[PDB]
């Protein structure tokens, strides 16, 4: 949760 | 096709002086960043392509270019803080916080997202993006009369970046700042998306965890009353963080605790108390022990609520951790309680869980439950029913228990034990 990727 | 290309072959794109050879190969990077199975970014990252990437947000004139590098960098700061550190040490901020005015909603919301990884990693990351002004528009984002018409995706996104610009400690993040954000979340708390309202709660449970002036700084927004009420949601995701800054909140004063019992939380506490998932029964626990530590008259809250039962059952089954929580419940309430309300708390049962728990590994809980003993015994002492109190612990195998700890490795432990078999059974 505290970083994301994207897809 | 961009479709699996090699990091040669995107360099070699990239390089070209050709805008479109450069639209393409970032493309080309960009899907090799977003597959799941380990993502090569300290290949792009040692191919030295970061710097490009930065200027490529500068394209003002070839949109699609900004959006992929957007969507790349994005993908490289989501990874170790060495990966966040090599997007910020391209000039990355300043070039995401000039995309969040763009025109394009999917080109200013993946910069939403890339400050968001960044700010994300940490403190100092997290100050650094406030201090490059990235608060200012991100929260001109959300000036609209009503949320409700912003892309879902799009104020998800916004949500979990400002609530990254909540989080950490050491240092917790500027007074400004924080005093800048929190009407932005408090609107985002009466939002009706479960996906805004969770990453607002955890906002606010970060802000609440500090010192009793950052829970002051939140309380006086008069957002408890809207807390409990996300205490009572049925969506998990929801009443974590809302129960998490409940619990934040009542480690502060007396007064702050009593906004809490005021808005009406201790009536949700029976089903949380016997919440299926372990950490709501603990965190719920914990919280009531902050409780218990408080005032007479707010322990009497407690036992208007009929919340001593509720102790007394997970002081007897539950998680070893929940039964720690619950224990030191009890010695809070011992220790502040009229003996009135001591004498209660044993009417209730407590006498009996609190000796099986003396056979537990663990020091700290029997230094706390000898305390609680120590407490309800004086308590008797004060009511000459000494005896009967006596009576009843020998009656549970209590007895046995002090006595063997009296041989027990901890100074504090065999002290209290001795102290309690030489009072009260001899």
């Amino acid at each position: 949760l505290p970083k994301r990727m994207r897809r | 096709g961009t479709v699996n290309w090699s990091v040669e072959d995107i360099v070699k794109g990239i390089n070209s002086n050709n805008l479109e050879s450069q639209l393409q190969a970032t493309q080309a990077a960009r899907k090799l960043l977003s597959r799941e199975k380990q993502p090569p970014i300290d290949n792009i990252i040692r191919a030295g392509l970061i710097p490009k990437f930065v200027s490529f947000l500068g394209k003002t004139d070839c949109s699609p270019i900004q959006f992929e590098s957007a969507w790349a960098l994005t993908n490289i700061a989501s990874g170790t803080s060495e990966q966040t550190k090599a997007v910020v040490d391209g000039g990355a901020i300043p070039a995401f916080i000039s995309l969040l005015a763009s025109p394009h909603a999917h080109i200013s919301e993946q910069a939403v997202w890339a400050l968001g990884n960044i700010a994300g990693d940490g403190s100092a990351f997290r100050d650094l993006v406030i201090k490059h002004g990235a608060i200012d528009p991100l929260l001109a984002l959300l000036a609209v009369p009503d949320l409700s018409t912003l892309a879902c995706g799009y104020l998800r996104n916004l949500t979990w970046t400002l609530s990254n610009l909540c989080r950490n400690k050491n240092p917790a993040p500027p007074l400004d700042a924080v005093e800048q954000i929190l009407p932005t979340l408090v609107r985002l708390l009466h939002h009706n998306d479960p996906e805004v309202l969770a990453d607002s709660c955890w906002a606010i449970s970060y802000l609440t965890d500090g010192p009793n002036e950052r829970i002051e700084m939140v309380v006086k927004k008069g957002v408890v009353p809207q807390l409990v009420k996300l205490l009572g949601a049925t969506e998990l995701p929801i009443v974590t963080p809302a129960l998490r800054a409940i619990g934040n909140i009542v480690t502060g004063t007396d007064e702050q605790t009593q906004k809490v019992i005021d808005a009406g939380a201790l009536a949700v506490f029976p089903s949380l108390l016997t919440n299926p998932k372990t950490n709501i029964q603990k965190e719920a626990t914990w919280t009531m022990s902050n409780i218990t530590a408080g005032r007479q008259d707010q322990i009497q809250q407690v036992v208007n609520h009929g919340l001593v039962p509720f102790l007394v059952g997970v002081l007897s089954k539950a998680d070893f951790k929940t039964q720690k929580e619950a224990a030191w419940a009890i010695t809070n309430y011992t220790s502040g309680g009229t003996v009135e309300q001591i004498v209660y708390l044993v009417h209730c049962g407590i006498i009996e869980p609190l000796m099986n728990l003396l056979s537990a590994k663990d020091t700290k809980i029997i230094q706390v439950i000898l305390d609680a003993i120590s407490n309800i015994f004086q308590a008797a002492e004060k009511l000459g029913e000494t005896e009967k109190l006596s009576i009843m612990i020998e009656e549970c195998g209590g007895l046995d228990k002090i006595e063997a700890l009296q041989r027990h490795e901890n100074e504090s432990v065999y002290k209290a034990s001795l102290n309690l078999i030489e009072k009260y059974f001899s």
